[PDB]
């Protein structure tokens, strides 16, 4: 029969067609530049507000000082404080048969940084975003379930089983983890602060709900082969790790996206860090030669972006530059074209 | 015993041909083979970077939705096949004797049916009985063949005595019939009655597609039925017709598969270089497998899965929904609706809709498609007077007024004999209706136009008696009684007919009508008195496309008709050759005539046909006419519908057995060796081929030779073409020098011609109906092809062009970050986003913006797209959709994915881009950041490539952004707890709780939208050459082409046409009928009055 004469069916819909006059496009470009300039200023200023300190301590054992406080070379130190650092950071390498080449790092904070300070370890050239790497953890097994043989996740394949036993934290991530134990104290030298730090509230809040203490009895399981030095005899009911409590395991299990990443260890969100000289004692357990890059620790005090990253700050100014560079091209062209 | 039913199933699939024809129809496109195989090899263990069942899932959704559109399409044509199949049919029953109103489906072979008049015939039937003397009946085969005349279908003498419905119980026997082959004019059979053998012929062979006219009823023994019939045999399958836009889509899938294998080679060779160079620095992977070619193959498959989504999965489905929904919105238009017979312009295949913007050649039928099959008495050149604006009826009041000037008027016996000639010299049959009107049963619509035009001018024709009186009725007088003495039948080698009469005062006179080239060689007219003015009025008739006859008379004495009637009596009783000896007699009698005058009737075209053909030739489309009717008829129709203009040369080609290369070589040697400007030489040159001259000229020694230099004509009018050679013309043009073709026809002489085309249009409405149901688009009337083609194809091609190129853009704008991350993962094959979120990209959140680009936008209004038919040539050249512009869109996706990638690299550096208590944005928070940023660049680009904004574009362009921003905490907050996407634990808190996630979504799309916003400003404020350049856009060769054999000028055309066949009935009909005596006791029984 006859089709309806509605505006929908007869293709007479109420359509708005925007004409791109320079009375509309050009105030749009001047407005977008005019709104992305002050925000981008506010995002470089809030990214140059944070005050980090990165010390590449990867070549602390092969460079060994081991007797005095000698300077760190300028390839390794990166500081971005508000004040200038008068005394350069020092480094040494103690060895007392139980410390096993701990690297005392002795830096000089030049101002009392009042925002919450966060200590990371930066690892360069560790491909934690590898395809075989972001798999290789049994999700039911980090939940605490006694997952037996042939029920384990097959993505754990090289680090899945051992001498007629199974590895409880199987796979590549739960092997191969960064084990340079940072000291819980920024030890202030010459009686400055003796500043404390916590390895609690370090991971995500949902990792602390998923990573649970396991239900094995330590005779069905075996530790993964890379951290077999902390467990030389193996797994016993006394020394068995609480995955729910350890919380530096599960910042490593939260694999980052890039070869060059931070991972959180320490923080203190309740007090300011004064302008003392601080000795941070790092027990060097994790070799360079495992991966192929630099291990460094970062002492940072993040902001609204969350770090000294001027990228999105200058990236509002590339867009706010082009909306003003072409808002003058398409206005001087707009005047001189009918001239 | 296993004969067919009577259903014409034009379904694309029936029951078991669904799955091979649909899976072959889906896997003929390369972007479903590619995901069948990247679905299959994704099942290889430890290879899939996404999931086992991602591409399985979304390929399955694509397959189900495309099967849903295929299913609804085939149901919407299945109830139309059933609509044709529930038509009425009266069938004799063995239990009780009456014919009962059954359907067409319930007809089998050997079933005596009864069909009424001016209503169609369901099957190929032998006429056993009829209501007419000696059981004859008429039929109009304007859908079998194309001729507009009517055909004698005589029934046999031994079987025509079964007039009664009650008495055909003892009619027992068999019919040893012909094989069901498709020779239309040929039938062989031997019916066996109760005692005797009866020889059969195509005389008693009413076929399916034609209608019974000018009778009361027939009795038909059904022989062939359904697809067993002669006309629908090799003509109904609904084939898969690959549109020309999806072919160049397929070469764009070859193009993206080329850049795919470039990325998998760059990527996997990078995996070899990094996996063997830094093997001491990748010891935290445990790559102890030293098979480097094996892991080259496995990792080759990982990048073959992770890059596999560069070709879009929702490509052919969203194009099927744009094509289906455009086909819905053009099958529901008031401007394409024909309100006289209530046909709402339905589009059936729904996937050949962007073909309508591609059409270069249209291959039309003449009969029914261009004409209304009505002939009206237009004008009459009568004693050398037509008129002195156009007035014609004022001559008719000057004719009834000039006749009553009988004391002082020289023309009054001449116009008296002309008006007597209009209503006496014919073979029409008068039918006394119940009302106050008379209906003329005419085997020629020419003769019906002449008799009805004489009846509208005084002399109303009243009663025929067989070898007896022939009476009329004057308006001034009462009744005059004539006496038809002899009749001279019309013949194509004769081109005239005559009828010797006896006036009621005793004066034996001859009347004769025909062509001036045949009549005018045989007359005197007292030293060409009325002759030259008759000539110039014939030229005035043929210049307007009017069918024309020269109507003359002479006188016969009593002894001349005595001896001549004797000679014609021994000439009529000869069984050697009756037609040839009656022609030799019937031009021994036709000497020294007197040219009384001329007539002019028109074949009464469909509404808007010259305006449509004119506005299609302005669109760059070359309309050819593939007709089954005569040459002179189609030259007069092409003259009337403004195909043949004034001063057009008509390259006639009427070949013989091997006299082909004389006509072709003479016209092409005399055509190519001299060269004019050749733009205004196109417009004064046309081709007219026969059907015997085209079965000999469609063969590969003459085939490309015909087309590639005889496409230099403006109009090609292929005259008297069978339903086979029409399809041979269409296949011949779409194969050699492959353009995009359109076919339009009314009846089932065109059903092979419509299915063999790129898009086949059909005419719905009247008795020509079978072509419309087995069409791609069924249209009420030919004039709707102007708005259906120029508006609804230029929209349907440009919108589908921007939709396809946009979907290639959007898929290479998401999934190319996957390749830039190969440089940063380890050349390893790490997916950035979660598995199902990518499936959600190409299934839920970017699938509607191509749908609203492809439908609810317009780039040209419907006003200026039909006020300027020159804008249709933008689509024929393939300007909007090519592979070069495709590389513009793909490289645009590379640039946008590159700046989304690099931007989010520098923004989320180290993962350290959160304020939430020192926590770090991981792999997957960054993954939905580049996913969401790519969503906003992609629908931001869809905002930049829509011209107009409807309320459905505001649902799809920003409402897909809003639908993802609402969708993502629901999905990532519910489905991790159902162990489906366990990569999303905490990702809502670490993305939507992030300041620098929403900051990234604000600015990082506005970089890409700065590029396309400034370029989209520039290409419509300073680069306007898409529409506006098109809006702002000799005698020696003609003397050479006039010298060629069979070339006919326009100024010498006299417009003769007379639709009457040799088996149409002239001399048998007049000797049988009575109008005075009424019907018999059984039907409208007329006795054999002989
Ligand atoms: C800290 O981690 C490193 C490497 O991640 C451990 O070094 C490995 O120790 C095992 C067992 O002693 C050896 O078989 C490997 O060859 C060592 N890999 C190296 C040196 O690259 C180290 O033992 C860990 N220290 C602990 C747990 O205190
Ligand atoms: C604070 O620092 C001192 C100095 O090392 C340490 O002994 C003490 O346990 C710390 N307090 C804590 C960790 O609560
Ligand atoms: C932060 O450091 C101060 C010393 O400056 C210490 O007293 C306090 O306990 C520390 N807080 C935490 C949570 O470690």
């Amino acid at each position: 029969k006859k089709p309806p004469n509605t505006a929908f069916r007869q293709q007479r819909l109420k359509a708005w067609q925007p004409i791109l006059s320079p009375q509309s496009v050009l105030p749009l470009l001047i407005f977008v530049a005019c709104i992305f300039t002050p925000i981008g200023i506010g995002l470089i200023v809030s990214a140059t507000k944070v005050q980090d300190l990165t010390i590449d301590y990867s070549h602390c054992d092969t460079k060994a000082s081991t007797t005095a406080f000698e300077d760190i070379p300028k390839k390794y130190i990166k500081y971005h404080f508000k004040s200038k650092v008068e005394n350069k950071p020092q480094w040494r390498l103690t060895e007392n048969e139980n410390g096993e080449q701990s690297c005392e790092l002795q830096f000089e904070i030049p101002n009392d940084i009042k925002k919450s300070i966060f200590i990371y370890y930066k690892i360069t050239n560790f491909y934690q975003n590898h395809r075989r790497y972001v798999q290789s953890f049994d999700t039911k097994q980090i939940l605490g379930e006694p997952i037996k043989k042939d029920d384990l996740d097959t993505s754990c394949s090289p680090i899945r089983s051992r001498e007629d036993k199974i590895i409880y934290p199987c796979g590549l991530i739960a092997n191969s983890m960064f084990n340079d134990t940072f000291s819980q104290v920024l030890s202030g030298i010459d009686d400055t602060e003796d500043y404390n730090l916590t390895n609690k509230h370090i991971s995500w809040s949902i990792d602390r709900h998923r990573f649970k203490t396991t239900k094995y009895n330590a005779s069905d399981i075996v530790p993964p082969p890379n951290w077999m030095k902390k467990y030389p005899d193996g797994y016993t009911d006394e020394n068995l790790p609480d995955i729910h409590t350890w919380e530096e395991f599960q910042v490593w299990m939260r694999t980052a996206a890039f070869p060059k990443f931070y991972k959180l260890t320490l923080k203190n969100e309740s007090a300011s860090l004064p302008k003392g000289k601080y000795q941070m004692n790092i027990e060097l357990n994790y070799p360079i030669s495992l991966f192929g890059g630099t291990k460094s620790f970062v002492l940072t005090t993040n902001g609204a972006i969350g770090g000294r990253n001027m990228s999105l700050g200058v990236l509002y100014l590339i867009v706010a530059g082009l909306c003003a560079l072409f808002g003058i091209i398409f206005l001087v062209k707009l005047i001189f074209q009918p001239r | 015993f296993g004969y067919s039913d009577n259903h014409i199933s034009t379904t694309k699939y029936n029951f078991a041909t669904f799955l091979p024809k649909f899976l072959f129809q889906e896997f003929s496109k390369y972007a479903n083979l590619f995901f069948l195989c990247t679905s299959a090899i994704q099942q290889v263990p430890h290879v899939s970077p996404t999931n086992r069942y991602t591409t399985i899932g979304t390929l399955l959704v694509v397959l189900i939705v495309s099967a849903m559109k295929e299913c609804i399409e085939d149901i919407k044509r299945a109830n139309s096949d059933k609509e044709l199949n529930n038509s009425t049919a009266e069938i004799f029953s063995e239990a009780h004797d009456d014919f009962v109103e059954k359907r067409w489906i319930d007809i089998r072979v050997g079933d005596i049916i009864r069909v009424k008049s001016e209503e169609p015939i369901p099957a190929d039937t032998i006429i056993l009985s009829s209501s007419e003397p000696e059981g004859l009946c008429y039929i109009e085969t304007a859908n079998l063949d194309g001729e507009t005349n009517l055909k004698i279908k005589q029934s046999r003498v031994e079987t025509a005595k079964f007039i009664d419905v009650k008495t055909l119980k003892n009619m027992n026997g068999k019919v040893v019939s012909e094989q069901p082959n498709s020779s239309l004019y040929t039938y062989e059979g031997t019916m066996t009655l109760n005692d005797r053998q009866i020889p059969l012929s195509p005389d008693q062979m009413i076929l399916r597609g034609a209608t019974l006219r000018n009778t009361a009823w027939i009795f038909g023994l059904v022989i062939f039925t359904g697809h067993e019939t002669k006309l629908l045999r090799n003509a109904t399958a609904t084939p898969i017709k690959r549109t020309a836009v999806e072919k160049i889509i397929n070469r764009q899938i070859i193009a993206l598969f080329t850049v795919l294998i470039v990325l998998i080679l760059i990527s996997s060779i990078g995996n070899v270089i990094m996996s063997t160079a830094d093997a001491k620095h990748l010891s935290y992977l445990y790559l102890e497998g030293t098979n480097k070619a094996g892991l080259f193959f496995k990792d080759f498959l990982t990048f073959w899965i992770l890059f596999s989504n560069l070709v879009p999965i929702s490509l052919f489905v969203t194009v099927e929904l744009i094509k289906y929904y455009q086909a819905f919105m053009i099958g529901s238009d008031l401007d394409l609706y024909y309100e006289k017979t209530d046909t709402p312009t339905v589009v059936r295949t729904s996937s050949l809709v962007e073909e309508l913007g591609q059409i270069e050649y249209i291959f039309s039928d003449k009969t029914g498609t261009l004409t209304r099959n009505i002939m009206e008495f237009k004008s009459c050149s009568i004693a050398g007077h037509c008129y002195d604006g156009i007035e014609v009826g004022y001559r008719k009041f000057d004719d009834l007024k000039k006749k009553l000037n009988d004391p002082s008027d020289e023309d009054s016996p001449i116009i008296n004999d002309f008006l007597t000639l209009l209503a006496t010299c014919h073979t029409v049959i008068p039918e006394f209706q119940s009302d106050g009107s008379i209906k003329y049963q005419a085997a020629s619509p020419d003769e019906g136009a002449l008799v009805q035009g004489g009846a509208d001018l005084g002399y109303k024709f009243i009663i025929r008696k067989p070898n007896s009186v022939t009476v009329l009725l004057e308006e001034t007088g009462e009744e005059k009684e004539y006496q038809l003495l002899n009749i001279c039948e019309f013949n194509s080698t004769r081109k005239r007919m005559s009828a010797i009469f006896r006036f009621p005062d005793g004066s034996i006179k001859l009347f004769c009508k025909g062509a001036d080239t045949v009549i005018l060689e045989r007359l005197d007219d007292e030293a060409n008195q009325y002759v030259e003015a008759t000539m110039r009025h014939l030229e005035d008739y043929a210049s307007e496309g009017l069918r024309t006859l020269c109507l003359a008379m002479r006188d016969i004495s009593e002894g001349e008709y005595e001896e001549w009637n004797s000679i014609y009596n021994e000439a009529a009783t000869t069984l050697d050759n009756r037609a040839e000896k009656l022609d030799e007699a019937a031009n021994l009698i036709e000497k020294n005539l007197i040219l009384i005058g001329a007539t002019a009737i028109e074949d009464k075209l469909q509404d808007g046909v010259p305006e449509t053909i004119h506005t299609l030739q302005e669109a760059g489309i070359k309309i050819w006419v593939l007709t089954g009717d005569r040459q002179e008829t189609a030259i007069n129709i092409g003259m009337s519908c403004r195909l043949l203009s004034e001063d057009m040369n008509l390259l006639i080609i009427n070949e013989e057995t091997r006299d082909d290369t004389e006509r072709n070589l003479l016209e092409k040697i005399n055509a190519l060796n001299e060269h004019q400007l050749s733009t205004h030489d196109m417009n004064t040159l046309a081709l007219v081929i026969d059907g015997k001259s085209l079965g000999f000229a469609l063969e590969p020694e003459l085939e490309d030779y015909l087309l590639t230099v005889a496409k230099l004509c403006k109009a090609v009018i292929c005259c008297r073409v069978s339903p086979l050679q029409k399809a041979l013309v269409v296949k011949m043009v779409k194969r050699k020098s492959s353009s995009l073709l359109l076919a339009i026809g009314d009846g089932a002489n065109d059903v092979s011609m419509i299915q063999a085309a790129h898009v086949g249009v059909g005419i719905s409405g009247m008795e020509g109906m079978q072509a419309a149901r087995s069409a791609d688009i069924a249209v009420g009337q030919f004039k709707f092809l102007k708005k259906l083609l120029l508006v609804h194809g230029s929209w349907s091609y440009q919108r589908i062009s921007v939709a396809i190129l946009y979907s290639f853009y959007k898929n290479t704008a998401l999934y190319m970050t996957q390749f830039w991350y190969v440089f940063a993962n380890a050349f390893s094959g790490q997916s950035i986003m979660e598995s199902w979120t990518m499936s959600f990209y190409n299934l839920f959140f970017t699938v509607w913006p191509p749908f609203v680009i492809g439908v609810f936008d317009q780039f040209v209004s419907s006003r200026l797209l039909e006020r300027y038919p020159q804008l249709y040539k933008l689509g024929q050249k393939g300007q909007f959709f090519s592979v070069y512009i495709f590389w513009g869109w793909i490289i645009n996706g590379f640039f946008h994915s590159a700046i989304v990638f690099i931007g989010t690299i520098l923004i989320y550096r180290y993962g350290f881009a959160l304020n939430m208590h020192g926590e770090l944005a991981d792999h997957w928070s960054w993954g939905v950041t580049v996913y969401t940023t790519s969503v906003i660049i992609v629908l931001g680009k869809a905002a930049l490539v829509t011209n107009q904004w409807t309320k459905f574009t505001l649902i799809a362009i920003p409402g897909s952004l809003l639908f993802w921003l609402i969708f993502f905490p629901i999905y990532a907050s519910i489905f991790p707890h159902a162990n489906i996407s366990r990569e999303y634990y905490g990702v809502v808190k670490h993305t939507y709780g992030s300041g620098v996630f929403w900051l990234t979504l604000i600015v990082l799309p506005i970089f890409a939208l700065v590029r396309d916003f400034l370029w989209k400003y520039y290409k419509r404020m300073y680069e306007p050459e898409t529409y506006h350049v098109i809006q702002e856009m000799v005698q020696q060769f003609q003397n050479a082409i006039r010298k060629v054999r069979q070339v006919q000028r326009m100024k010498k055309q006299r417009g003769f046409a007379f639709s009457q066949a040799e088996e149409g009935g002239q001399e048998k009909i007049v000797r049988m009928y009575d109008t005075t005596q009424k019907r018999g006791k059984y039907g409208e029984l007329q006795d054999a009055s002989a």
